[PDB]
């Protein structure tokens, strides 16, 4: 029904919000050599997935880390330097985060139009019978 | 090919965790020592080197790992989800849980001790070893197990998950509850 | 994502690696017995859109 | 021999094509908007 | 038979539940900024059973130190859906009396 | 509803396609031996009953810019550039001869 | 019980950044 | 007989719809150097007519291309360039096509108002006397 | 029999509702890479049908996936990529989804007017002879 | 006899676009 | 009772307006060393509260200053300098105040939407039966 | 989904070993 | 199931198998 | 609204603090017997449900 | 205008010569 | 009729004698 | 009562 | 909070002493 | 005739130390005149 | 007596219009050194009143010049300069004029809503009993 | 009237 | 408003008030 559109579009609104927050944590950790949890932060990605289970909502199935190797930088005098003297920094790519930031915002706003479009159809469907 | 000393350096973080995800490495040098966690997920590695030492946890989810040789020291947990391990060797010093879900595992060492949780979910294992001791939660859901040994020890909850147990242990002390 | 966004992003990523390659060469301008490296660019896959196959 | 041939992309030629494609794209979008605006207005005919 | 309970059906109770649901969503939006507040959800089937409750919503994302589990994207959509369904319930329950009065008066 | 919504939609969709075609050229400015792709629009009238007022526009690739590229002097023996017009015969991984 | 605290920028911080006063952070659990 | 008004407004609305589609094609084909068969697109324009001799319906009597010369562009390397390196493009002018878009839409909507108002007048005639 | 118009207008309401649900799923899954290259989401579209053996109802004959090739993207960083570092994305075109949203909403509300006006004609019939 | 096809934008464009499946068209 | 909703939204708007004025006084006093009361200005933050135990209004229970140390400046020739030449300035952080300005405005405007939407529900209830 | 007990807060420690 | 390398939001414990992720 | 506003604000705020630490280093170039201060960022995740 | 023959379908050919 | 009015039928052309000949 | 709240009256 | 006595005007002095 | 008076807007909402309102006008704020 | 509201809101409409025209005269004469009445222009301001003692109309009781001193400028060669070489300019402050423009315009519009809403309450009062 | 009120007539 | 029985005069905007 038209109410299923609200569930489908609403799921995308939450879905694009997850990717926006993941990108925000990527931009804020692009230069963080250290990290609690004994893990040099690596770029995270939200992998969307259609949950077919007509109406196909979108669900986040889990956040996946980047496969790119960490950026090694020779800083011998740093306390975190290894024997060779290289400290490692996250593999966050700025350009893809900016592209993800644009795409997530554009996709978020176009889901609002569909919810608005379905809202008007239900209101007119209610005016029938009056 | 095989991982070298210089190739090892390019897959290590600041605190010393080796990341080999999707990397085309087939075998690791013997007497290998890792400062932190080890990740060999999705790797074509079929065998772990003898004398392997991991300062953190071993991650081999959805990998081709098949054989682990005895004497391996793992400080953290062992996660072999979706791998090709068929048997667990005797004498593995495991400092954490052992997750063997969705593996072709068939045999387990006798009187095995798991300092954390144990998973045999959806495994073709036919029977648990005698004298098994589990300090965490035991999940046997979807497996082929239907008879427990004479004596076993589980300090947490026992989850049947759907499989039918007919012969319960004679000597069993449970710190939690049993769930179907 | 509109495909034009990602096609342009590949050029940005490609030139980013080119800058890093150039930066290493200028860093080793006094290294004895050093050989310069150059980045080689090539076009990616070309896809038929207005055809089912 | 001893030289490599680069690409012949005229950067200005692509940029001026871009700005014309944007304007023509936006003008047609306005045509879509005025098409539904006319359709909404021509719906009170059956609104007795 | 011929009683208001059977003539009105369950439409006499649904209007009340949609009002309670709207109140809870209004509370969630207002308390979105106050730290420590846990988003409250209302179970529709519970008030259905009460006719013939006030649960907590588990977050999809972690907090940021506030402890507030209100997602303003979700609340707006749930308030829009409840308001649309509330008007339909008024239409359903309103027409119950309009048909009932026409049967009695015959005109 | 008026068929002008789709007539304008089909033009807006094609303008995006031409934009992507130009985007690939700018992404391939530094590519070696790269011939820029030309983009244009074709008018195809909707012949049929009624007044001839509906004509669609779809983008196409009429050809490529076969002009000589910018020659880079590298002083390398195994680097060659074609003078004027020409091609080099190569076979790809499928063993199919193609000009490069 | 009553739950309260400073909203906005100060609370949406990791606890290490001690912008929030200590007693106000206590209120964020429960009170009566 | 207000039913004649319905014919006149309906014929006017049909004429405006034809003009709108003509404007839509001009905007979409304002940049097309090619064509379906063999002839460069030229800005089309519907022809309205009033067969004055009551009411006079407005009828579209055919589409006529604009007589403005095609805008010649110097694209000598283009495949379709002539002996002098010129290619020709449609004579569509943006400013006048936008005015047609505004004029046709506003003219279309005011004819709906007349038909709706004329519809009411017929109804009040039915209720006359009772 | 007494409500033939309602069965046709109502069928359109159900038919146009499915097309909006399909549009919502296409826009909510425009960036769902999922896994593999054949389980990837593809734009779905309802098929309308009319059996003309009075009134011809509109029946949806199932959802059909688009035949457009998948949008390929070069990204040898996503762990769900392939040998050549390509992730195939759904063949969802935003411009055609926006047009479907406009067409579905307007056509859906048009049948509301016809169904609402059909009831008025039935009500006036009951007043014959009174 | 039936008349079936995808409604909307996928059918209101020239067949050279080739978006509709051949069987459906 | 949708009239209780107006109290919750009305109390929310009052709470957000208090935070905005607190933000305004922080920006105006980010560089103020002196004060009427002989104590350096400290960044202020209104404390929201909830009496959860149906409708739970949000109440402002008082303004609480930030406990961060006052930013000391080495201004030895300043008349208010201490024995070591340091003058103390408010601990207002510019970035966190801009986020409060953005958050307070957006939270204010979304409560207007709820109040307006809840107003329509009450008016629709007045039309019930009649 | 819904639950009968409040969800726990979020932990943001500067050292996970001390929680 | 789905993605093979999803993360876990629970703090590391090394003794309990994380059930937040779809561990199948 | 969305919590990414404060998630990015909590990152921009720290960049200014890191900038202050580098500013103190450059102000102390002429100072006698001054040991430079290193600046680093620690990644801390909000552990919990979700 | 009403007729007994159903209206013909439009062509929109890519190239007119191909037909 | 109006002079110069366009036609709604493919434009009889040159190649393919078929059009050049049949009126 | 928020412990240590500012007041609104001249000190 | 409807009271019966008009609220007093707020004061914004340079010095709280001379108030 | 017990009215209240003053310059509305920006002039009055400054603190009194600005001395922008004439003193005669500023004293009609307590109900005088 | 909702007609008394029209006397109150309507009075504010005129009162806020006077303050807007007062602002315009201040904006236009912020740089005017001469005058037709031989006295240098000074920032004029309206005086609002409330004869509180039901409905209290707002009436402007006269325009009053600002008390700020004139802005002196050292222009020794100007024809209107004094012995010390200074010319005097109006004491118009840009920032407060902008606030007056924003405050007066918003105050003007918020009285339209009350006057429009009070109109509806009267129309429904006429409809009472039928 | 207002003591500082301005006149609308020429001085 | 304040209806009067004589038409109001037109405002005078002189460049110099002496020449009025």
């Amino acid at each position: 029904s038209l109410f299923n559109v609200f569930n489908v579009t609403g799921s995308a609104m939450s879905a694009e919000s997850v990717r926006l927050n993941t990108t925000s944590s990527n931009l804020a950790n692009a230069d963080s050599v250290s990290s609690s949890a004994k893990d040099t932060y690596k770029a995270r990605h939200a992998v969307f997935g259609a949950e077919l289970s007509d109406t196909v909502p979108v669900k986040v199935m889990g956040i996946v880390e980047s496969d790119k190797p960490l950026s090694a930088e020779y800083n011998p005098d740093h306390p975190l330097a290894n024997e060779e003297g290289y400290i490692y920094k996250p593999n966050v790519n700025v350009m893809e985060e900016m592209a993800n930031m644009i795409s997530a915002s554009r996709a978020y706003q176009t889901n609002v139009q569909v919810a608005d479009s379905s809202k008007q159809m239900l209101l007119r469907t209610l005016q029938m019978g009056q | 090919y095989e991982l070298d000393y210089y190739s090892k350096f390019g897959h290590t973080d600041n605190y010393g965790n080796l990341d080999l995800r999707n990397k085309p490495y087939t075998q690791l040098p013997s007497g290998f020592v890792v400062k932190g966690n080890l990740n060999i997920s999705q790797t074509p590695i079929k065998k772990l080197p003898k004398g392997l030492d991991v300062g953190g946890s071993l991650e081999a989810t959805n990998s081709a790992l098949k054989t682990i040789r005895s004497g391996t020291k793992i400080k953290g947990y062992a996660n072999l989800l979706g791998s090709k391990i068929e048997s667990w060797p005797r004498g593995i010093k495991l400092g954490g849980y052992l997750n063997l879900t969705d593996t072709p595992l068939k045999t387990l060492p006798a009187k095995l001790r798991v300092k954390g949780d144990l998973s045999v979910i959806r495994t073709p294992i036919s029977a648990l070893p005698e004298g098994l001791v589990v300090d965490g939660n035991l999940y046997i859901g979807g497996s082929a197990l239907q008879v427990f040994p004479d004596t076993m020890t589980v300090k947490g909850n026992i989850f049947l998950g759907g499989n039918k147990i007919t012969k319960w242990p004679s000597n069993l002390t449970l710190g939690g509850a049993v769930a179907p | 994502m509109h495909p034009a966004l990602w096609v342009s992003k590949t050029g940005l990523d490609a030139q980013q690696t080119n800058i890093a390659t150039i930066s290493n060469n200028l860093a080793n301008a006094s290294t004895v017995g050093y050989k310069k490296s150059r980045a080689v660019f090539e076009d990616l896959f070309y896809q038929n859109i207005n055809q089912p196959g | 021999t001893g030289a490599i041939e680069g690409s012949n992309v005229n950067a200005v030629g692509e940029m001026t094509a871009l700005i014309d494609l944007q304007r023509q794209f936006e003008m047609q979008v306005k045509m879509m908007s005025t098409a539904e605006e006319m359709d909404k207005s021509s719906d009170s005919l059956l609104r007795m | 038979a011929i009683s208001f309970d059977n003539a009105l059906g369950i439409h006499q109770h649904t209007v009340g539940v949609r009002e309670r649901n709207a109140e809870v969503i209004s509370t969630n939006i207002a308390q979105a900024n106050t730290p420590g507040y846990k988003a409250r959800g209302l179970d529709f089937a519970k008030e259905l059973q009460a006719a013939t409750d006030k649960l907590y919503r588990l977050p999809t994302q972690p907090d940021t130190g506030d402890g507030n589990t209100v997602d303003l994207d979700l609340e707006r959509n749930l308030f829009m859906q409840n308001q649309i369904r509330h008007q339909a319930s008024l239409d359903f329950l309103g027409s119950k009396f309009k048909n009932l009065t026409k049967a009695i008066k015959g005109e | 509803m008026d068929r002008a919504l789709f007539l304008a939609m089909s033009g807006a969709k094609q303008n995006m396609q031409a934009l992507q075609l130009r985007a690939n050229n700018l992404a391939n400015v530094s590519t070696t031996g790269f011939r820029a792709d030309l983009a244009q629009a074709r008018s195809m009238q909707a012949y049929g009953e009624g007044h001839p007022s509906r004509v669609f526009s779809m983008t196409e690739r009429p050809g490529h810019n076969f002009a000589q590229g910018s020659v880079i002097t590298t002083g390398r023996d195994l680097d060659v550039t074609i003078e004027g017009s020409g091609w080099i015969s190569v076979l790809d991984h499928t063993g199919k001869e193609g000009l490069t | 019980n009553m739950v309260a605290g400073i909203p906005g920028a100060l609370s949406n911080q990791p606890p290490a950044d001690a912008s929030i006063p200590q007693d106000v952070a206590q209120m964020k659990d429960g009170s009566v």
